[PDB]
């Protein structure tokens, strides 16, 4: 059975301006099989009110999922995404780069 | 509007 | 009412055109059918349409207009054998319910040439009760009344075909058991032309 | 406009934990409008765009019934397929299907397709002619015969060339405001560096719809995109998309480099200079 | 295709009966309908697969099973005069292979009476053509006549010189009631067999009007003065006269 490693991208819905309300996204794509574990982190803690989209796929038959949480970025607050898939020897953590 | 006649394989 | 069908009896002479209309409600329907039911028999499928447009098989021609949600069936070159009632069916999916309209009956009238209206009184023996009046060879137009006196029985006009001669004869019969019964009067309660060959 | 409707069904088997998971999704262009997840509450077909909520009982009842039929045909296929390839009941397997139709600027048929995959790769697919089938293995071949003798391509074509375009148009209209939209990409240009000997320049396309877009890095004719890093166009979360491309440029030549933005919300392909 | 038995059936309020139905097309979806004059077809019960059965539009009074995908028996546990109707069985492909099309079985006519004392086999009688007709037209019209029968379960046929014909056969499409006031009423059915004089004048050819009546079974509780109105074949005859 085919096996693809997920491409993770952590970013915001709008340009980040500390103190302002925005949305934090983690877009996992191109994976397979479908089972995958995704969590948004804040200062390395599990964010609970995280809402994700309906599993869908692309031409190569790879699945893509979106996870997002509202939030207010600061100068000292740290946000990252944590994905787990069979293609990973260990959970991969991707921090947010307010540029990228 | 979904297709109305799925068929097994 | 999910499916509405044409109307009541649709009479058309042999060789003519018999057109039937069908209309539905559910916007999502995707399959349409045309069944044919001969009196006392089971519905027989005769037409299936799954796309917008016109389809043809033999003397039938089905049309589908999803925009108006209308279905058709035109019977070209009619034959009395086409006489039956036609049911319209429609469905949405594999698991959706099949919905037929009340159906529309179609009485195909034969082409009678040398009409010989007549009322012949037949006979039998000890078999029992009544003698019998036979009303035959009239014009397909001539409709027939019914038992104006319950105690007397009258049948409906049926078309018989004598193949070896290509000759049909509309006919209807009547009978009763009263020394007050007769053939000349048996139909007086029916529009019969003064072309009544009345044997006596 | 060139619009389409696509339905995506994914089915994953769960050896030892019960009935396989089944997710079904529907779009029109790049807007999902319905969904069905065997895990969710309702166990019914649910709206996912505002313009589809206005359809009544008749619609959801039917849409719901059909999707349940789809799951059925899939619940079984996993069983059927596991057989074709004699696989153990120990492993999990996936099935995905997708079918739809495209309309031209005239909103008339153009293309129609019904692709089927199992465990990540094509199993069988309907040919552009919507009359013939294509198979991958001796296995997927059995299936093909069973569909050529049962007249599957037939039905699909009727749906695909009809009901599909018919309803697509309906959706396109009911969602005039939401779908006839052509949001142009708001541009940006960022320059960063680690420390001399090079720049990290990124071209930025944000808030655009549909997702169709092409970003090119060119130095007055130089095919730099061959050595440019481009990230998959990603969803913003409010119906629009984002994307960017960057090249490591030698401090100095960076002002000769220009980015090219291509999107249907832009009259002339934008060229941004540094 | 779709087969179903019996063809006809008489019962009295209270009797149980099961309408058998089968299909050899490997279909998943079978349904049971009942057809009434002012109602066309109405769904009773239906099944989309084996070990599955859900109700329809008028499920009241009917039971139904589906252990096998080939059979779908409709069961009535305690008859009633409102159950008198024609029953059609129908199979459908469903999720299997084939053009999406529902096919109907042959059907089964049933009649439930308050008292079985009412089942009456017909009295057949052939009538010799009319001397005038023969003379005037050169053709011969024989009229058969089944009368006083109940229920309206009859299969009428003509037989000349030992063989069955259709040539000039034209029976009524449906029986008549001889007292449109009783639902314990009787019927009368008519039929014609027209043959030219060239035939009928031949003294060695025999015509018989056969009527198949479906009624009570052999060993069946009865003793009222009559003859147990059993499923019979009542005929009538006449020989080609010389005149």
């Amino acid at each position: 059975m085919i096996q693809r490693t997920p491409k993770i991208q952590v970013y915001s819905r709008h340009p980040a301006e500390n103190g302002k309300s925005n949305f934090l996204n983690c877009y996992v794509s191109g994976f397979h099989p479908s089972d995958i574990e995704v969590d948004l982190l804040k200062n390395g803690e599990r964010i609970e009110k995280v809402e994700h989209s309906d599993l869908s796929f692309s031409k190569d038959w790879s699945f893509y999922l979106l996870y997002y949480t509202e939030f207010t970025p600061t100068e000292k607050d740290e946000y990252a995404c944590r994905v787990n898939h069979v293609t990973l020897s260990q959970p991969k953590i991707v921090k947010w780069d307010r540029d990228m | 509007l979904l297709f109305g006649y799925p068929r097994y394989v | 009412k999910e499916v509405e069908q044409n109307s009541g009896p649709l009479s058309v002479p042999e060789g003519a055109i018999a057109s039937l209309n069908c209309t539905y409600s559910d916007r999502g329907s995707q399959s349409f059918f045309w069944y044919r039911q001969y009196s006392g028999k089971s519905p027989e499928l005769i037409m299936s349409i799954y796309s917008n447009g016109d389809k043809e098989d033999g003397r039938f021609t089905a049309q589908l207009n999803k925009a108006s949600q209308y279905v058709s069936l035109l019977i070209r070159d009619s034959q009395p054998s086409d006489s039956a009632t036609y049911l319209c069916a429609v469905t949405t999916d594999s698991w959706g319910k099949l919905q037929f309209g009340a159906g529309t009956q179609v009485v195909v009238t034969p082409d009678i040439q040398n009409p010989d209206p007549a009322v012949y009184q037949l006979r039998d023996s000890k078999s029992s009760d009544k003698s019998v009046c036979l009303f035959t060879d009239f014009d397909s137009q001539t409709n027939v009344s019914q038992s104006k006196d319950s105690d007397v029985y009258i049948t409906d006009k049926t078309v018989l075909d004598m193949r070896s001669m290509d000759f049909k004869s509309n006919s209807a019969v009547a009978w009763s058991n009263k020394s007050d019964f007769a053939c000349a009067n048996a139909f007086n309660n029916s529009i019969i032309p003064e072309d009544t060959f009345f044997p006596s | 406009g060139s619009h389409s409707m696509r339905y995506f069904f994914t089915s994953v088997s769960r050896p030892g934990r019960g009935e396989p998971r089944f997710i079904a999704v529907g779009y029109v262009d790049d807007t999902q409008f319905v969904r069905f997840d065997s895990d969710a509450a309702s166990q019914r077909m649910e709206p996912r765009a505002p313009w589809i909520e206005q359809e009544g009982p008749e619609y959801w009842d039917g849409e719901t019934r059909k999707v349940k039929a789809h799951s059925q045909t899939h619940r079984v296929d996993l069983g059927t397929l596991r057989g074709y390839y004699n696989q153990s009941e120990a492993g999990s397997h996936t099935v995905q299907r997708m079918y739809g139709c495209d309309v031209g600027s005239d909103w008339r048929f153009l293309r129609g397709y019904h692709q089927y995959a199992y465990d990540g790769k094509d199993y069988i697919a309907l040919k552009e002619d919507l009359r013939s089938w294509t198979a991958a293995d001796m296995a997927a071949q059995t299936t093909k015969h069973k569909w050529e003798a049962a007249h599957v391509a037939e039905q699909l074509r009727a749906y695909l060339e009809g009901t599909c375009v018919e309803w697509l148009r309906r959706y396109l209209e009911n969602g005039k405001e939401t779908l006839q939209r052509t949001d142009a990409p708001k541009t940006h240009m960022t320059h960063h560096a680690v420390s001399d000997h090079e720049a990290t320049l990124r071209c930025w396309a944000l808030s655009f719809y549909p997702a169709e877009i092409t970003l090119t890095w060119q130095r007055d004719g130089e095919d730099q995109t061959q050595d440019t890093e481009l990230v998959e166009t990603r969803p913003a979360g409010d119906g629009t998309f984002q994307k960017w491309a960057a090249v490591v440029v030698p401090s100095g030549q960076e002002q000769r480099y220009t980015c090219h933005v291509q999107h249907e919300g832009l009259p002339k392909p934008l060229t941004l200079r540094w | 295709g779709v087969t179903q038995t019996p063809k006809f059936q008489v019962l009295k309020t209270g009797q149980s009966m099961t309408l058998q139905c089968a299909q050899d097309m490997n279909h998943e979806y079978m349904s049971w309908y009942r057809q009434d004059p002012g109602m066309g077809l109405r769904l009773i019960h239906y099944s989309v697969g084996a070990g599955i059965t859900d109700q329809g539009e008028v499920p009241n009074g009917y039971n139904v099973s589906r252990s096998t995908t080939e059979d779908f028996p409709l069961r009535l546990l305690s008859a009633a005069p409102s159950q008198t109707s024609v029953y059609f069985c129908a199979s459908r492909p469903g999720l299997a292979g084939g053009r999406p099309e529902q096919y109907f079985g042959p059907g089964t006519r049933l009649t439930v009476t308050e008292d079985l004392k009412n089942v009456f086999p017909p009295e057949v009688a052939v009538f010799e053509p009319s001397e005038a007709e023969i003379s005037h037209t050169q053709k011969a019209t024989l009229v058969c006549l089944a009368t006083g029968f109940y229920p309206d379960h009859v299969e009428l046929s003509w037989w000349v010189n030992g063989k069955e014909v259709h040539s000039g056969v034209s029976t009524d499409p449906q029986p008549l009631k001889e007292q449109p006031a009783l639902n314990d009423s009787r019927y009368a059915l008519s039929s014609r067999l027209r043959v030219s004089a060239t035939f009928w004048q031949n003294p060695r050819n025999h015509f018989r009007c056969q009527v198949q009546f479906y009624g009570l079974s052999e060993n069946d509780e009865w003793t009222q003065d009559r003859a147990k109105p059993v499923t019979q074949i009542v005929s009538a005859e006449a020989w080609g006269r010389a005149d």
